[PDB]
């Protein structure tokens, strides 16, 4: 779809720049995390992404796994 | 025979009853430690079976406290 509308450059009609519209939504959705891409329909995978969500601590010491004392 | 003080006749035997190469094996004991992890319930069944004759996991817990708590 994107690429047929940067190709119809010269003059773009109602529905393909409504359609590349829509797409372009759909991928700052995507981006933003309100909609997720999907999955290859032949098996179910999504594809592998870096952690968004990190947080760091020093070991817990005294917590209830001890149970040595 | 050396008379006992209930006055039965018994014979004395100057040996331990717990050198005996029988009884050696339940002497060596590996000393657990019930008191990690500690729950009523735990308690309260420890208690019950040291009730109908266990005595074991009882004295394994008193040992516990009696190390682990200060004011004890």
């Amino acid at each position: 779809v994107v690429a047929w509308f940067y190709l119809n450059e010269s003059q773009p009609t109602e529905q393909i720049t409504a359609t590349y519209r829509d797409t372009v939504r759909w991928l700052e959705q995507v981006r933003d995390g309100k909609t997720d891409p999907g999955v290859e329909s032949r098996t179910a995978a999504s594809p592998e992404g870096e952690d968004l969500v990190q947080v760091q601590s020093d070991p817990p010491v005294f917590s209830r796994k001890q149970k040595g004392f | 025979r050396i008379l006992d003080i209930s006055g039965q006749p018994f014979d004395f035997d100057d040996e331990m009853q717990s050198r005996s190469d029988e009884l050696a094996m339940v002497m060596k004991r590996t000393q657990e430690h019930p008191s990690s992890g500690v729950t009523p319930n735990r308690a309260a069944q420890m208690l019950r079976d040291a009730e109908r004759g266990d005595l074991t996991a009882q004295a394994d817990l008193a040992f516990d406290m009696e190390e682990k708590d200060t004011h004890l």
